[PDB]
Order: C-alpha cells, then structure tokens, then sequence
C-alpha cells in the first residue's frame, strides 16, 4: 500500500536554479527586474519538463498542454517560492534563488513592494497552517490545473477528468493518518482557501509584468524570448477576461 | 504551435 501518486511527484519535484545575479554590483531596479525575467525563463523551461511528467498530463491535446503551461506558470512559480521562503529562511526574506534573496529593501527597489508583501505573507501561511511537504506538492500539480479560458479548451472534457483526479489525491493525503471527519473537512477547507489566495496574487503580478514589458525599452529591462511572447499574447487574455482562474470558493 | 519554443520544449525528449 505505497503512495504511488505521492512517489511520482517527490521523484519529478525541479532541483534548485538559479537566476545568475551578480550580488557585487549595487542594487537598481533594471538590473533586479531584469534579473527575474531571466530567472523566469530558466524556472519555465523546468515547469515544462516537470509538467510532461505529470500523471495523465499527456493526456490532454497539445494544444491544451501548451495553455495551461502558459496560463498557469506565474501561479505555480509564486507557490514554490513560498514554499522555498519557509523552509529556507522561515519566511523572513522573499528566497527567488539561491543568488536572488529579497530583503525589504529589495522589495522596494524592484518598485514591487506592495506584491512583494502579499507573497511574504503566503509564506507565511505554510507556517501557520502547518502545510507539509506531501500537501505542497499536490496543492502545486493542482494549481496548474487552476486556470482556463472562459471559451473552453479544446478537449474540456479530458481536463475536468484530471482536475478532478488531483483534487482526490489531495482529499487522499487528508483523509489518511485522521480519523475524525471534522478535522478532514477543517482542513480540506483551509488548503483550499490557501490555492484561492494564490490567484489574486499572480494576477497583481501578471498586471505588472505587462505594464513592464510595454515600457521595457526605457527602463533598460530585458525580457528572454518565450517570456516576451507569453506577456504580449497570454497574459493579455488573463486581463482582459478571456481567460480566469478556478476558484474552489466565492 | 504559436510558441515556437515553449512547442519544441515539450515535443522534445528529455
Ligand atoms: C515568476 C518570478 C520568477 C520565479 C519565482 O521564483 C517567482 C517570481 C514572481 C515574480 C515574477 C518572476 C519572473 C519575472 C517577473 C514576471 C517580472 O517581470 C515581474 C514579476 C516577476
């Protein structure tokens, strides 16, 4: 009787990566921002590989592959960073990579302050609610099955099957080792609550990645390829209404 | 697909 589930997503979990700043040269707000862009593309290219790993997530058309990747990824990004925020320095600094730990003047300086506080604060989450490892990593497959077109994907049917499955898997992790019944509902209630507050978060920052990458050119902030053209073309569906995320509650 | 790229990323084995 071995989690064969939990197996799988411990084994395919991405190692660590780093952003590639140069800590040395004095902080400004082109070379932080300029520094995450980079980090994002890097981070992107392990969500793809771990995602094509993921149980059933072949399953899906190609096409659907490729838009829950790329509707999803700030989300799945934003709750692993928080998860790497706790373990590593307890939710005391924003943990981006292990060569980009934001302080609060960091926060300040990258001119994101405000977002920078509600990520914090998710942190901090994992230490009041007392997540453990096996909850995080099904919260986080969960997530990228967290955001979707008004209009549908191609084959809808399929993703509602897999959503489904990983919100059962998550009801599994719950259920076991807890015998009352209200301590199963209490806490299927509160991790729920906590996948919800992610959303509004990854929309402040989509908003404000768009706006960066509008004025790129006179801030002196680069943006790599695919990073580029899924701020210009997917993001803009996310603001514009085309495509919102799932919430479990209202 | 659109994405060039991000299309190659996940048809590619790895
Ligand atoms: C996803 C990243 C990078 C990976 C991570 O650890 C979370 C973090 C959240 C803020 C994002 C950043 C990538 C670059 C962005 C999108 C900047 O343009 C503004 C918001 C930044």
């Amino acid at each position: 009787c071995q989690p064969i589930f939990l197996n799988v997503l411990e084994a395919i979990e991405p190692g660590v990566v780093c952003a590639g700043h140069d800590n040395n040269q004095p902080d400004s707000f082109a070379a932080l921002l300029s520094s995450l862009n980079e980090l994002g593309e890097r981070q992107l290219v392990h969500v793809v590989k771990w995602a094509k790993a993921l149980p059933g997530f072949r399953n899906l058309h190609v096409d659907d592959q490729m838009a829950v990747i790329q509707y999803s990824w700030m989300g799945l990004m934003v709750f692993a960073m928080g998860w790497r925020s706790f373990t590593n320095v307890n939710s005391r600094m924003l943990y981006f990579a292990p060569d980009l730990v934001f302080n609060e003047y960091r926060m300040h300086k990258s001119r994101m302050y405000s977002q920078c506080v509600r990520m914090r604060h998710l942190s901090q989450e994992f230490g009041w609610l007392q997540i453990t490892p096996q909850e995080f990593l099904c919260m986080k497959a969960l997530l990228l099955f967290s955001i979707i077109p008004v209009d549908g994907l191609k084959n809808q049917k399929f993703f509602d099957e897999l959503r489904m499955n990983y919100i059962k898997e998550l009801d599994r992790i719950i259920a076991c080792k807890r015998k009352n019944p209200t301590s199963c509902s209490r806490r299927f209630y509160q991790l729920t609550k906590l996948l919800d507050s992610v959303q509004p978060i990854a929309r402040e920052l989509h908003q404000f990645t768009f706006d960066l990458l509008i004025k790129s050119h006179m801030v002196s902030v680069d943006f790599p390829e695919m990073m580029a053209e899924i701020i210009s073309v997917q993001v803009p569906k996310i603001l514009s209404g085309k495509v919102k995320p799932i919430y479990f509650h209202t | 697909k659109e994405n060039a790229l991000l299309r190659y990323l996940l048809d590619k084995d790895d």
